[PDB]
Parts: C-alpha cells; structure tokens; sequence
C-alpha cells in the first residue's frame, strides 16, 4: 500500500501528465525473466522512463 | 456520525493509530483486472477515492481520454 | 579551607575510553544506551534520508571492538573528528597516540569507524548533542580486564579531588590544543574577568559529505549571549546548511500557494462570512475562501542547525591562566592546553538553529 | 565560598560630598550591572557614563540590549570606602539568600520569577545623581515575570508601528502606564530580527494540520465558557475563522515513519516558547518569603533564592 | 536545614503503614517554614486541578524530598535552600523509566498511573521523577495525541535505556489534558497568522529556491475597517511567553552515583545533588 502512497507525493509536487497505479502479479514477473526470491530479500527504488511513438526520443 | 466515521474508531481502538495505509482501505477502491501484452499474464490497475492519480474521485483536469 | 565537590564512580567498558592512556585530568562524555539509537533515527529523520544507516554504522563498530551505556574520552573524540580541524599538524598528532597507546588490536580501525558513526548521526539526524552527555573529569582509576572503575567530579572544582597517589595528589584539566579555541584573544578582550568554559559541537549537512568538530571554548560571555559569537566564527557552516541541508525533500514545482488574502478579505464588507454555528457545516463552509497551504521541502529549523553549546564550568579568577605545553603521552609528543582551576558546572544543551 | 558566593568591591572615590554620600546608603538592595566578574571596579564603570555607546546615549529599548550583554549584581552592604555586590550568574551567598528591594509600584508574591525591566514607568524615572562626581545610577525595576513579558511586548510592538493606546497596562486592577518616547532606529531592528527568526523557525510541515483546527476552535467558542474567554475580542484567529476555510494537504513525504504533529510542537517550544528569553534577559531570580508575609509590598525587601 | 510536617493525631494502623512507604518521595510545600501541617501538603491544597493546573502549581510551590519518617512528624528537606548545605539526599523512583548516571531530572505530574489516608480524609498525589530529555518528549507526545481528537502506533512507543515504554497501556487522561491542547493549538494558530500578516509572502515563495534566499536575508546581521494586528502581537507574546515557562520543565535534580550501580531501576533509590 505504501508504494502507492509514496508515489503520489512525487506526482502532487510535479515530477501535464497522469499517473496509473498498477499491481503486477507474481507470475507476470516470473515470465518477464526475474527471480522472485531476489525481491524478497519496505520501499524499493525503481527507475521508470517513458518512450514515444516512432520518434526514438524519450524521457 | 455516519457509518464511515464509526469504522474509523474501530481501527483506532483495536490497533491504536491512524496508519495512512489503512485510511484508504476503508474507502472506495476500484480494482480493475488487465492483461500484459508481453507475457500474457495478468496485472491489476487500482484507483482510490482520495487519490490524485487516474481514476480517483479527486483528480485534476484534464483527464485521460481514449480519443486516439 | 577545603572546598566542596562531588565524586562519581561507574564501572565502564574500556572500548572507547582509556583511563590509562588518557591520564588523570581529561574530559569524559557519556552516551545513551545504543539500543535507543536505531529507533530514534527511524522517527526523527527528515523525509528522504536513510534511516537504515545509523543501525548499520553502529553495528560495524561493535563488530570492530571484539577483535552498556559506556563512555567516550575527549582525546578519543577529538582524534575521531581529526579530519575537520584547521591545525592539521596537531590534529594528526592527537591521532598519533590514540592508535599507539590505546590497548587493543587495530585501534586505527575504530577511529575511521566511530567517525563513520558520527557521520551517520548527523545524516540520520539523531544529533549527538542529544546523545553525548557530560561526565566528570578524571581523578583516578582502578584497572581490570576489559573494564575499569572510573572516578570523576560531576560538579565542583577540579583541583580539590584527591588523586590517591601521595607522590602527586592533584589533577589539572588536560586538553589537546586542537579543540581549545579562545574568544578573548581573537576578539580583543584582554581585560581581567572570570571566564566560562563551553562544549561546542559543529555539523555540516550534505549528502554523504558531513563533518563533526568538538571544541572547548573559553569566553567571558554569558550562555545567554554566546549565539552572536558562535555565528561570527561558524557562519560559513550556517550558510552551507540552509541550502544543502535540504536535499531529496521534494519541493512543490512550481509554487501552488498564492498570497495570504486576510488583509484584503477583511477590508471588504461584501465578503461572505459565517457565524459560530454556521462554520463546520459543508453548506456554509464551501461559501468561504479556500486556502490550502503547502509546506513541503521547506528548510526547517532543525534541518538548518550548525552548532550546539552547553555550559561546562567557569574559572572564578580575575585573570584566568592557560598554558601551552607539550606533554609526552608514552612516546608521542602532543600539543596540550592545560587549564588551571576549573570549577565544574554542567548545563543543558542548546541548538543554534 | 568560591562556589557559593562571589563578592565584588565597587570602589568609592576620594572626593564625595555628604549630600552624595548619604544617597548611596539608601541604595541598599538594588540591581547593579557589572560588565565583568572583576573583584575591583569603580563607580565610573557602574554608572550611566560607562553605559553610553559611541557618542549616543540610547533610549529605553536599547537600554535592554546592553543589559543582557552585562552581569546583574545586587548590593549587599554599602561601606564608606566601597560597595559590596554579588553577581547573580555566579552564586548568591553561602546561605543563598540575598535581599532585594521593590522599586515597582507592584506587590510581589511567593514563587514569582523576577525579571528586571528599565525605569520605564511614569513617576518612576528615579536616577540617584551624585553631583560631586557627575554620576547617575539608573537602577532597574524588579518586576514579576508576567509583567515583564507584557512591557517588552509593549515596547517591541511599538517600534513596529513607527517603521511605516498601547502604553496603558492593567495588573490586579491597578492602572499603570509606561512612558512614551521616540525610539532609536538601531536597537529596534535588532528586536525585529529576533522576532521573525524565532517566529519563522517555529513553522514546520506539521503545522498545516494545526491550522485546520481554526474552524474547530471557533465553533467550540459558542459552547465552552473557557474557549470564549480564551480567544480574544480582538484576536486574529476569530477573524481568520470567519473568512478563511483552511484544509490540509492529503499526504506527507515518508508519512509512515515520521510524526507530523510531534515535530511541530517541539519546534514550537524551542523557538517560540524560547522567545521571551531572546527579547529580554533571563528570569534568574524568584521570591521565597519564609515567615514574614506571602505578599511583599512596594518599598519593602524580599528574600530571594535562585531560579533556573 | 530540615522542615517538619507534623501528622495530625487519629492515625489508624494501615495509615501509619502507608506513610511509612513514602520514604524517598517528592513533596511540595507552600513556603519554607519549621512548623507545617500535613493538610497544606496534600491534594486538598491544590483545589480538582488538571494537568495545566499542576504545571502552574509546581512552579509557585517549592519541592521537598522526604527524609526519615518519624511516627509523629514527617521530616523533609527542600530542594532549593536545604540541599546546598547538605551533601546528598536519596530519591526514589515512581517512574517506569530507569534513571542513568548524570541525568538532569525534572518532575512531571502523575500522568501515567495515590496514597490515600482514610482516617485523615485526604489524598496524596506525588510527582514522577523522570529525566528532562524525556520530559520534553512525554508531554509533547500526549499533547500531540489530543490534537488528533479534535494518532500513529509509533507515537505511544518510547525507547529509553533499551527499555520500551507504552504511553497507551487513555480515557480519563484525554479529558485531563484538555486545557493544554486548547492552549497549545491556539498559540500556534495565532502565531502562524500574525507572521503571515506582517510578512504575507512566506508561503507563496518557492521552497528551495526563493524561500532560502529570503531566509538568508533574515539570518544576516549586515542587512538592516482595521485589523487589530499590533494589539495581537502583545496578546501573543504574553501567552506564548507563559507557555514557555510552564512547558520548559527545567531540571531540579542531577544524579551522581557513588559506590553503587550506574543504572537506578524502578523502585530503587538514587543519590541526588544540586550544587557543585
């Protein structure tokens, strides 16, 4: 729950755009190619960028 | 004192604190199921009631529209 | 006539302080019990700093002294903060007998660790002037394996307490010349008068570039009027804390708060109002003026502290007498400031925010 | 002795007439500002001659700012050749009891902390002037502390007016007014900075929650006779409640681990609760009458034991 | 110097046993005096006052620690005039907090958890000797609770000397502490609007960019109908200057242990000095 709280503070203070809160499943992570036990070892920094349509330039 | 208010004095008595994790769990939560294009598995799009982000009832204009 | 003073005894582990190497007549600073440290960091820290840093930095010190509210001697504390003084020629002389006279294996691995603890204190925002508490100056000690029985004067004149050896019974206050900063000579006060002694910490709040300094300042100023004199010395640290101490706190970009309109709203009689019963009703509170103040990422006062002082004692002479000798601590010659006739009075700390 | 007491010797010169020598013996319990803790000083150091700045004799507000840069001492016995005082910052006496004397028009009670105030009142500016030595001795006025926070507030808020009545006080139903005079612009700006620093530093991220209680105080003032007697007839929050409807920001950064109100109250106590010591000087002194009377009248002595 | 608090006659058998238990405990007398009745000591003399009424009353009154207790009179010595002469007076914990060596100890009204003499028809409330760095915490936690009633589970958790305190353990203490909460909130809401009327811009500035450059000017020395504003300055400086004394909780007591344990636990006695 805390991971959705601590993100809207970043969006309230402006860092025009939108924000969509997403729960990934465990099996979506498994087929994506990550080990699930590595994440078990409570916030966690994840770098996120957005890419454009047929342009190449990105945030 | 509405029924939402009496729920708040249950958690503040049985547990003993506000815990803003637990503030939004007592309010309206829309839990929409989706699917991932890369790996065919499911994921969940969540919007709250007290949320500035998309789907929340306290949102800032302009909103998201699927015009394209 | 024999003056009145007060002794303390305490059974103390000899990891951080050594009453054998540090001779009779040095300062002693007591700590809190270190189980309180990793939780106060979890609670008093500003948003966006690593609360899991103080619990790890102290954990690397207890695993370094094995190869419980204890005590840190002054000479150990100066040599730990030795990378932040001006007279570096003498600051590397205080470290020179800390590593060479203290009983143990790799004492030089404690100083680089205990200073990493003090950098974790400023960063995790439990300031050590809330942790370091004054304890009296050494008069005698009784040695034992892994601990010692320390005798000290919590309140009174230093030169009254009997040492125990009838060859040389007295003890003068012994200080290294790196921490002892006058304010009589540097300001120009040459007149006679009783002088106050003060313990002063200094910080510097940046991301992983933080410091510590411990000073003993002799002055003719009251504790009510020290803050203009600490600002004149340490104003460089005051500027660097107000702009760099506030980091990873997220600011509102751009501003959202307008100007405060009560001077304009109260002048116009056309503005809508409410009675005592009409307020806290949504049909009548929405007709008023909406005002949503945003205080986020502001450089608050506790995040802009640069120093902290306390009372330590006085010298009731007309002309207080200091000395500058080089005593031999074993095989190392150290610049030493010797204070003569210190009457101890502790006091509470005071931040200079 | 060295710890318990400290006796200074303010020396009296050679040539003093007896109209001047019989005025000092009426100055038994007074308050004397030593600049140092020397044991031998002269009357030219104590008097208003040494009080002057470079050429400028300051007014009653700058008279405050050179008190707290000095050392208050109380005369204990006036000898013909010297005046013996005891500085309050060191220690009182062996017995720890030094008799003061009321110069106020105001009675004292037990346990009231004493702060000292300049001769601000009308009918009060009594300066013992020695004609053979050209010396005035401006003796300050020992007042109770809840008066001394009023008068400093009356003087500091008056100078904020003139940078762009008030002088009437009331204490125990007795009317008393303080003197009005034009103020030197120098020490007034030294007071405004000590306000705004200790005022702005008391504002924290958590204070935006306390600000949402302003409609709760005002709606409570119609029911409790304590809150109605609290707010004021001329307060700001009563006019802030009738015009402004504040509401809090929803979330705090790292709002799980920190306490927003707890950091707001501690920052308020160390900066705005400390403010009465940053304008005036410290109430070192309080009254402990033993057996005589619980109320000390004006012009009477009162025993004194130190306060933190 | 030692005062004598004479017990009035008519003492029953459990009532002499209850006064026998308060050996090292703090007592407030009105004025230092040899002859002194027990009725001026007791809780009847305080009228019931709340927590704010006790904090005012614990500064006008003069604290005294009981010595040995005689069957006829209570012999107590005051902490102001009688302790600089003698050496050391023992003091008993009533606190859940372990005292460490070298602490400065203030006193707190009994907020946490009352020796009543039934034959004499009086109660006795005694203060809690906890250290001063906790005294500015424990008051500040509980005032911060009462604002929420007009919490968080960490607000009731206090770690001192490796020991956990639970402030929760709630009902009557909330109504007991009400006049603090009504004065703590008001002196901030009046405080942060008069600033905001004198200098009205302070919230509109950008936080880390404009507000800092306007803060550095406040810090430097070299830079020199009608709102009832300037009558509200004086109104606020006397009220906020009043709560600065009462919530200071300035230390009376400093513990210096000699030939004993470094930590004085709950229920034990601790040696006390107040002078060098």
């Amino acid at each position: 729950m805390n991971a959705h709280l601590a993100n809207e503070v970043q969006y309230d203070l402006g860092h025009p755009s939108s924000l969509v809160h997403v729960i990934i499943s465990s099996e979506c992570l498994a087929a994506a190619g990550i080990p699930l036990a590595a994440l078990m070892r409570a916030n966690f920094q994840v770098e996120i960028q957005t890419r454009a349509h047929a342009t190449g330039d990105c945030t | 004192r509405s029924l939402v208010e009496w729920l708040d004095r249950g958690w503040e008595a049985l547990a003993g604190g506000d815990r803003p994790d637990w503030l939004w769990s007592r309010r309206s939560i829309s839990v929409v199921l989706r699917h991932h294009y890369g790996t065919k598995q499911r994921f969940v799009v969540v919007s709250y009631e007290n949320s500035v982000a998309w789907g929340g009832r306290r949102a800032r204009p302009p909103l998201l529209s699927s015009a394209l | 006539g024999s003056p009145r003073h007060h002794l303390t005894r305490q059974v103390i582990l000899t990891d951080l302080c050594q009453p054998n190497a540090d001779r009779a007549g040095t300062l002693l600073l007591a700590l809190r019990h270190p189980a309180d440290l990793p939780h106060l960091a979890h609670q008093r820290a500003p948003p966006g700093r690593q609360t899991e840093r103080l619990g790890e930095a102290w954990g690397q010190l207890m695993e370094a002294t094995a190869l419980r509210a204890g005590l840190v001697s002054f000479n150990f504390l100066v040599a730990a903060c030795a990378a932040s003084y001006d007279a570096r020629d003498a600051a590397d002389a205080v470290r020179a007998h800390v590593t060479a006279n203290y009983r143990g294996t790799r004492v030089g691995a404690r100083l680089d660790r205990f200073s990493e603890c003090l950098r974790a204190m400023v960063h995790t925002h439990v300031f050590p002037h809330e942790v370091m508490r004054f304890f009296g100056g050494l008069v005698s000690w009784v040695t034992q394996d892994e601990l010692a029985s320390v005798t000290a004067v919590c309140a009174g004149p230093q030169e009254a307490a009997h040492t125990g050896h009838p060859g040389r019974p007295r003890s003068a206050v012994i200080l290294p010349a790196c921490a002892f900063v006058d304010l009589d000579a540097e300001l120009g006060l040459g007149g006679p008068g009783a002088a106050f002694l003060y313990l002063v910490f200094t910080y510097r709040q940046r991301r992983d570039q933080e410091l510590c300094c411990v000073y003993v300042i002799k002055s003719q100023l009251p504790p009510r009027g020290l803050e203009p004199a600490l600002e004149r010395l340490f104003g460089r640290l005051r500027i660097t804390n107000t702009i760099h101490g506030t980091e990873d706190m997220t600011p509102p970009a751009p501003n959202r708060n307008p100007d405060f309109p009560l001077a304009g709203l109260a002048a116009n009689p056309q503005t809508p109002r409410c009675s005592a019963g009409q307020v806290t009703n949504p049909q009548f509170a929405d007709r008023l003026y909406r005002w949503q103040p945003d205080l986020r990422g502001r450089p608050t006062a506790r995040t802009c502290t640069y120093a902290a002082f306390a009372e330590l004692g006085m010298m009731p002479e007309d002309s207080p007498r200091c000395l500058h000798r080089t005593e031999r601590f074993g095989a190392v010659s150290v610049p030493v400031v010797i204070l003569e006739g210190v009457v101890w009075r502790p006091g509470e700390w005071r931040a200079c925010a | 002795m060295l710890a318990d007491g400290f006796e200074t010797d303010i020396a009296i010169p050679s040539g003093i007439s007896r109209p001047d020598a019989a005025a000092l013996q009426r100055c038994e319990g007074r308050v004397v500002f030593l600049p140092t803790i020397r044991r031998q000083l002269t009357l030219a150091d104590v008097a208003h001659e040494s009080f002057v700045s470079g050429g400028v004799s300051p007014d009653t507000l700058g008279l405050l700012l050179a008190y707290r840069r000095r050392f208050p001492a109380v005369i204990t016995r006036v000898l013909p050749t010297r005046i013996v005082a005891c500085p309050l910052d060191v220690g009182l006496t062996h017995a720890g009891t030094v008799n003061l004397r009321n110069t106020s028009p105001v009675d004292l009670c037990n346990g009231d902390p004493i702060s000292l105030v300049p001769p601000v009142f009308e009918g009060q500016a009594t300066d013992v002037r020695l004609d053979s030595l050209d010396l005035t001795l401006r003796f300050p006025v020992p007042l109770p502390s809840p008066l001394a926070r009023e008068i400093v507030a009356r003087l500091v808020a008056r100078g904020i007016r003139d940078l762009n009545d008030l002088n009437v006080l009331y204490y125990n139903g007795s009317r008393l007014s303080l003197l009005a005079d034009v103020q030197q612009l120098g020490p007034v700006n030294a007071e405004l900075r000590s306000l705004v620093l200790n005022m702005v530093y008391s504002i924290t991220e958590g204070t935006t929650i306390i600000l949402t209680l302003i409609p709760r105080l005002f709606a409570l003032s119609a029911q409790d006779g304590y809150v109605n007697a609290l707010l004021q007839m001329q307060s700001v929050t009563r006019e802030a409640a009738q015009l402004i409807h504040p509401e809090a920001p929803a979330l705090m950064q790292d709002g799980e681990r920190r306490l927003p109100l707890y950091e707001a109250l501690v920052a308020w106590l160390t900066h705005a609760g400390q403010l009465g010591d940053t304008l005036a000087l410290a109430p070192v002194v309080r009254v402990c009458t033993f057996d005589g009377a619980a109320v000390v009248r004006s012009g009477d002595m009162a025993p004194v034991i130190r306060y933190p």
